[PDB]
């Protein structure tokens, strides 16, 4: 049933510190719910109730504290949770970091509406991701495949070109209809532009959700950004069985705001003064994912980070490595020698492909040459580090075509086009055609009857 | 592997910034008598 | 107090439990009352459910020290005569002459443990091919 | 930091909640 | 007196509640107009401060707060095998089938064993009316699985003498099977019985463990031996391998049952497990099965909340408990002690308490140590005696992928075993990443005596294994300043059989049919060849090198790079297509190789 | 005398990690003892931390878990706590909190002390000189310890310092040309395996007989490991002072000890020292460790061994740290011994006893032991910065004499250091192999033996 009873607004603002406005004579309060605040010269905010206690509520203000006061300031207790009107009718348009559209369109008509948080799927409702997705991309397809309804971040060092493989995943992406949440954190505008001129240039407009965020939009809006992508995900997946892509933006610029918040509420800091429940906060974004028994929909969520000063054990990586179905990393060392996509094979994972792929999903090969890729890519960076001391006089001939490979595998499997779609079958028969540098019998990692089938060709 | 595990303390800090400077005065050192070398060794190929 | 992490309520409770067992399977094997030589090695344990005490009358007068109130002896005792009484259910059908259960009692009782011992293997082996036949079905394997 | 942030909080309340005891 | 207060205030996992006079410290409490669970982490006057086991987010000052005078327990019976529970024992399958939902709601009450299903009970025969009777006597078999016969026996607090017994029947959860009275009073039994979770339940003895923990894993049983009764740690970075150890151990192994226990974990697991698991098979007396029969989850992924993981870490080990007095041999998979040791932070932090390092609180150590020294290889409560243990792995997960991480410096002094991964390995995808410097096994001691009478040749082998394996480490600290060249050729020899045992031997990729799993026969026939390998060479240098003739590790390669591609072909051999004979009599064939080989050197 | 009647009181006023806060209570002590008496009758015991007024903050020992702020029946004993004593307390095993865990009874009193002892008096303390054979060579020669002292091992986790400390109950004994120590054993916060593996020994090695273990499992209550060492040392004076005892000390962890302040201090809102600890850690460490060695008028002698898991193999973490301050040297164990095979592991560098240069000399020892032991040392020292040097500048770089301190190095752990876990060796064995490593350099290379010991003792 819907809320039927009149709303409250209180003067009673009998304290700020920092982003929180403290109310008091509040009539039972309830946690979590949402205030809007009325500034003294009519200026419009919002805000969630972070504790409660008797009397008081401790609201936290989205927009920002500057200019509420002790008198004259009016907070209407909307009596619920952040809940987000949600439609099919939001794919095609353009919102603030809020959910309020900023595409010239009107106020979205709500099919329904959504707890922002979502809900915990159901371990046992959940369908184990399996059904791979071609990105194109051969340093993924090849060897870090996703699957249908992964989550799967692309981590990067600051300035490298990660927007434009998050772009060209949104431009070649799809299975052996299809729509994309995008949702962008603390972006700035130069690369705003980028994203909404690439879903134009890609014809792919009409089938995506943009929620923008940018640098200097309030920092607190963050905190929710990704939630309400999350919930049009949600609805566009589990309620309209659409195969929903979900981009998340520099979750980095998400993670400074848990980190501001946190230290504005005096929170136990973790690791670099992230709050404790850094990893909570990070699991109530990322786990919307996967499929669910009965739908068709499948949430596949591709977040991006800048990792700070590159540290891959940095808490933002760190803690969304424990997260997600293994990570993408993108490289300078490849960037720098223009090897695009700057994607280094190595460090990489995919939790997912040890069953999104063999017979019935990709050639029956494919799950052998990837590990010994891995292997001959591996010992052709420690015979590189063995040359760069000792030199090439202290390498055997083996150890040489080592090298051999690490360098002719950068140049051909990693360096793509960026607008270069490259079939799995394509991906595998580079790899091959790299293996066959090495005698047969050195392939260690693969099975006989492999080599017997595969090799030779 | 990649790092000594002398535990963090300014004890650590210490020691580590005397070892920065050991190793770079070594590398100095040594790099030093490789010219010195390398001059000879120049010489005796012309020779 | 406290033994093994037991509370003396429950240090207690374990061995008028250990004691009731052991009653029962000594008026399990030996209707008769005929394996005297093991009875009477139970004497002391066995006439506390003989007679019909209430159960907390039992615990009473173990901690009064009256009945026989180590748990660790009373353990090893009780498992001498449970391996017996898993022998002797092997074997239902064929039940053997009574000396004999006497005999193999003793070389339980001469054993420094056992629990180890391939005694217990040996009855594990044979429990586990006697229950698998009380319930499968007739095949040549089964057969 | 945080530590003595807290310690330093927590006299506060107990300075407060002394004070209030005044009456 | 009231049975319920007031929610005095909220700051997310802590609900304050006012008119609590009379509470305890950890009584179980429910929350909320919708009957949120939780448990009072603190007491403040006739107020109490309670951890609430869902997400609060809509809980209101002044709702209901109803006391409920238990402490946090879990029901135990028949119809746990096979099942999902979240971290409060809720059985996920039937709030899927109650309610038809993708997720679980907020303020389910479903019971946590399905008190419809009519169970096949089986009374002692031993038993009868007036019979003494106490904690842990088994009092009737359950035909739970065609695996698991469930062992039901009476709960460890009680004692008495029987005044009813059910005849052999079908009952459930409410029909009373069982009648004790003590003192003069009656006390009637289901086939559920119900424990407070932070209680341990209690043992006749706690004995000293003597029997390997057989592992998929040829590294780990090999290098690193578990022990059934022992407790384990695998400390790794994201993305290391710990995970599939944790899958590898339930999967293959020789535990009789296994609690899988989800703490903070990624959702897809549960799903892999739930997928994977009713279609794996093992084997009994001719009779192929589904090993899910032999397991249960607890799950709690890492978006529930936050509080919830520790009630699940307890629930996970109070179920094994109930196992283990059964007699089984229990494994159980604590996935992962530092998202628990998070979810302690996090309540400290909202009770304002002083935290230790890196914001753990200072119990942390002491929670941690009371929590995995509840392993063990037990004498059982009550009469007919049993052997039971349980054996707790803990998948602790380093933040920043650092062992000076204060959950790895307090779980270290604890467990007896340490499978420290590395993250370098996992980058190679080197799996399993054990590192074999770092790790070790304290029960080697114990455990030689069951080598020694099924394995004599073993001791000398896994010696000279980890010998091998650190010497190639104490050549590369050396080879990196000067090259190669400076090995003599007994140091290639050490070089080359470690290549060998790390790529061939520690390696194994245990998704695939022929490293799925690895018998003990296969692993030291693995070993023993290589290692024999080592032996002779490193002899027919030493035999020749006192002269010109002398023979090198080059000469070797050359006349023998056949029997060093056998020796990497020998990881290949599949326990489903061949039997443990003919694998034997392959690496015999290459014994014998080896020898007319470097008979021919020498 | 307790002439007067004990009051208690149901005015539990908030209840808080290990904390009872008690209200409206007349005139309590510091230090005072109560008795909780839950809901369900169960009796826990606790210690009064705090008092103002009416309120008092009680520690409690067999943790908070079900107290209620209503039920709960709180009685005040009077008086601090005083635990009983008496010689019956050898040939027996008791909890932290000093109740039986064996079959036996209660102890029956030949006197009640208090836990804390009562300092003695510096001018009364004879000071420490018969040195005890170990058994072990790297801890009779190149290390001693002095029947009174205090010198505890550190170990890292995992390492076998439960090894060590039992081959010393085992073996350790005064240099011969009634008198054997009755041991005082405490494990604080111990996994089952080390409660096992002590329990046993003592049993397996018939020595029981003259022993007592206090045990504290790691699944024992966290505040009861407080009072388990202070027990303990108070058995070692009763036996010692009172009764003449030579008594050895064994505490198994004093960090299991420390985090138990921890989580007090911590629940206490304490102002912390370094880590977290409470900032008095060093002078109630010092309570602990200083009660110990012989007193004026007594042949009665407590040695202390106290045994310190040092937390993240950390040399320099608090708790080893404050306690090298304290303690009149240690016992370090070294990973990097124990990875090679050295057992036991005993790192001889690290390694340090204050006392050990008055305990030896003639008729306390052959006359050669301090020259052997300082030139060892040096020698294992040089011999370390050697090894280094085979990889900084190459085996091709050592000189001859380099190559001779990398043997000694060698042949040290294998012959010096290794002992198995039964060989109890001499002091004079353990001299013999001094030299007969010694002897491996010429004889002017020994700088810091004297030409008159050299003459003596390297031409053998
Ligand atoms: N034993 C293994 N055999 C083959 N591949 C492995 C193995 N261990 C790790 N990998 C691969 O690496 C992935 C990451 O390890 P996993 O245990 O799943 O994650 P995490 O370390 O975070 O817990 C595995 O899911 C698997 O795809």
């Amino acid at each position: 049933n819907y809320l039927s009873q009149p709303r409250l607004t209180y003067k009673t603002v009998s304290g700020v510190n920092g982003p929180l406005v403290i109310l008091d004579h509040v009539k039972f309060p309830r946690y979590a719910e949402i205030v809007h605040l009325t500034l003294p010269d009519g200026t419009k905010r919002s805000g969630q109730v972070l504790e409660v206690s008797g009397s008081k509520a401790v609201v936290q203000v989205f927009e920002g504290t500057s200019g509420i006061d002790a008198k004259k300031t009016s907070c209407e207790f909307t009596g619920d949770i952040l809940r987000t009107p949600v439609s099919e009718d939001m794919l095609g348009r353009v919102f603030n970091g809020s959910g309020k559209p900023i595409d010239r369109g009107p106020v979205v008509l709500a099919e329904d509406f959504l707890d922002i948080m979502g809900q915990p799927i159901n371990p046992q409702c959940r369908i184990y991701p399996e059904e791979m997705i071609q990105t194109g991309i051969s340093a993924i397809d090849g060897m870090n495949s996703i699957a249908r309804g992964q989550k799967i971040p692309i981590f990067s060092a600051a300035g490298l070109p990660h927007n434009e493989i998050a772009a060209q995943i949104c431009r070649q992406a799809g299975l052996v209809n299809f729509a994309i949440v995008f949702a962008a954190m603390g972006v700035n505008m130069e690369t705003a532009r980028f994203f909404k001129s690439d879903f134009e240039e890609n014809g792919s407009m009409d089938n995506v959700c943009l929620f923008l965020n940018l640098a200097n939009d309030p920092t607190i809006e963050r905190i929710i950004t990704p939630r309400l992508a999350l919930t049009t995900a949600e609805f566009l997946a589990y309620q309209c069985e659409k195969h929903v892509l979900v981009i998340l933006t520099d979750m980095s610029s998400y993670a400074e705001a848990l980190r501001e918040v946190s230290a504005a509420r005096e929170e136990v800091p973790g690791r670099r003064g992230f709050p404790g429940y850094m990893y909570t906060d990070l699991a109530t974004i990322y786990e919307r994912a996967g499929r669910v028994e009965g739908r068709n929909g499948s949430i596949t969520q591709i977040p991006i980070l800048t990792m700070p000063n590159d540290d891959i054990t940095h808490p933002i990586p760190d803690l969304t490595g424990y997260i997600t179905e293994g990570q993408i990393y993108v490289d300078r060392q490849l960037h720098n020698r223009q090897i695009y996509p700057p994607i280094n094979v190595l460090p990489s994972l995919s939790r997912l492909m040890k069953s999104a792929i063999g017979e019935g999903m990709t050639r029956k090969d494919h799950a052998d040459v990837s590990n010994q890729l891995y292997a001959c890519y591996a010992i052709g960076k420690d015979v590189q580090a063995m040359k760069a001391v000792v030199g090439e006089e202290a390498l055997t001939s083996d150890d040489l075509l080592y090298l051999e490979f690490l360098q002719k595998f950068e140049k051909n499997f990693i360096t793509q086009g960026p607008y270069e779609n490259r079939t799995v079958y394509e991906t595998l028969d580079i790899g091959w055609q790299l293996l066959r540098i090495f005698p047969k019998e050195m392939l260690k990692r693969i099975p006989q009857s492999t080599l017997s089938e595969f090799y030779p060709r | 592997k990649d790092r000594i595990e002398i535990f963090p303390s300014r004890m650590a800090q210490t020691i580590m910034k005397a070892r920065l400077k050991g190793a770079q005065t070594g590398r100095n050192l040594l790099k030093k008598k490789s010219d010195a070398l390398t001059l000879r060794f120049r010489q005796i190929l012309k020779k | 107090i406290k033994m093994g992490g037991l509370t003396s309520e429950q240090y207690h409770s374990q061995v008028v439990g250990k004691i009731g067992y052991i009653a029962r399977c000594m008026q399990t094997i030996d209707p008769e009352n005929n394996l005297k030589k093991i009875r009477e090695d139970y004497q002391d344990v066995l006439i506390w459910a003989e007679k019909n005490y209430r159960f907390e009358e039992i615990l009473e007068a173990s901690k009064s020290g009256k009945c026989p109130n180590d748990l660790d002896a009373l353990s090893r005792r009780s498992l001498i005569l449970q391996e017996l009484l898993r022998l002797v259910s092997s074997i239902s059908p064929f039940k053997m002459k009574l000396d004999l259960i006497e005999s193999q009692y003793e070389k339980m009782k001469q054993h420094v443990n056992l629990w180890k011992s391939d005694y217990h293997v040996k009855l594990n082996q044979l429990n586990q091919l006697t229950d698998y036949l009380k319930n499968a079905a007739p095949t040549p394997k089964n057969n | 930091f945080y530590r003595l942030k807290k310690i330093q909080e927590k006299k506060k309340i107990i300075k407060e909640k002394s004070e209030k005891d005044l009456e | 007196e009231s049975t319920f207060g007031y929610v005095h205030g909220v700051s997310g996992p802590v609900v304050t509640a006012c008119d609590m006079a009379g509470a305890a410290m950890y009584e179980l409490v429910r929350v909320g107009h919708s009957e949120l669970v939780g448990e009072i982490i603190r007491l403040e006057g006739d107020m109490a401060t309670i951890q609430v086991y869902e997400e609060t987010s809509g809980v209101s000052v002044g709702d209901p707060v109803l006391r409920t005078g238990k402490p946090l327990s879990v029901e135990l019976g028949p119809g746990i095998m096979g099942a999902i529970f979240d971290g409060i024992q809720r059985p996920l399958s039937d709030i899927s089938s109650q309610t038809q939902s993708i997720y679980i709601p907020r303020g389910v009450n479903v019971s946590a064993l399905s008190r419809d299903i009519k169970w096949e009970f089986i009374p002692s025969k031993n038993l009868r009316v007036g019979s003494h009777i106490t904690g842990g006597d088994i009092y009737g078999i359950v035909n739970e699985n065609s695996l698991i016969k469930h062992k039901i026996m009476l709960p460890p607090r009680s004692r008495g003498s029987v005044t009813y017994i059910a005849p052999p029947g079908n009952y459930d959860a409410s029909d009373v099977v069982l009648e004790l009275e003590f003192e003069g009073v009656k006390e009637k039994l289901s086939m559920v019985q119900v424990w407070p979770v932070r209680q341990v339940r209690p043992v006749t003895e706690k004995l000293p463990a003597n029997h390997p923990l057989l592992t998929g894993q040829r590294v780990l049983d090999a290098l690193f031996p578990c022990v059934q009764g022992g407790t384990t740690a695998i400390p790794g970075a994201f993305g290391c391998g710990k995970t599939v150890i944790s899958q590898s151990l339930s999967k293959y192994s020789n535990s009789d049952v296994i609690i899988y226990v989800g703490c903070g974990e990624r959702g897809n697991e549960m799903s892999e497990v739930l997928r994977d698991f009713p279609e794996l098979t093992m084997e009994v007396d001719g009779k192929v099965e589904s090993i899910m029969k032999r397991t249960a989850l607890v799950a709690n992924t890492s978006n529930m909340p936050v509080a919830a993981r520790e009630a699940s870490i307890y629930t996970g080990i109070t179920l094994s408990e109930y196992f283990r007095d059964m007699g089984y041999h229990v494994s159980m998979m604590a996935d992962s002690t530092s998202r628990w040791a998070e979810a302690l932070r996090e309540i400290s932090g909202r009770l304002a308490e002083m935290p230790a390092d890196s914001g753990y609180p200072a119990y942390l150590g002491a929670r941690l140590a009371s929590f995995y020294e509840r392993a063990g290889r037990v004498k059982c409560l009550g009469n007919p005696e049993r052997e039971g243990s349980v054996s707790i792995v803990g998948a602790v997960s380093p933040p920043g992928g650092d062992f000076s991480d204060p959950v790895t410096s307090a779980t270290l002094g604890i467990v007896q075993v340490f499978w420290g991964l590395d993250k370098k390995l996992a980058q190679r995808k080197h799996f399993p990443s054990v590192n074999w410097l770092i790790s070790y096994s304290k029960y080697m001691r114990a455990l030689d005596e069951y080598y020694d009478k099924h394995f004599t040749e073993f001791v000398p082998l896994r010696t000279k294994a980890k010998e091998i394996l650190q010497e190639e480490e104490d050549l590369a600290e050396i080879v990196q300043l000067v090259g190669k060249a400076s090995l003599a050729e007994t140091d290639k020899i050490t070089l080359e059989v470690a290549k060998l045992i790390k790529d061939d031997f520690l390696q194994q990729n245990g998704y695939t049919p022929y490293d799925r799993f690895c018998p003990f026969y296969k692993t030291v026939g693995m070993l023993s060849n290589m290692i024999s390998f080592y032996d002779m060479a490193r002899r027919a240098v030493e035999t020749t090198a006192q002269s010109d003739n002398k023979i090198t590790w080059s000469i070797i390669r050359e006349h023998m790079g056949e029997i060093l591609y056998k020796l990497s072909s020998m990881k290949f051999k599949d326990p489903v297509k061949d039997g443990e004979a003919k694998i034997k009599a392959d690496y015999a064939q290459l014994l014998e190789d080896m020898q007319n080989a470097f008979r021919s050197l020498e």
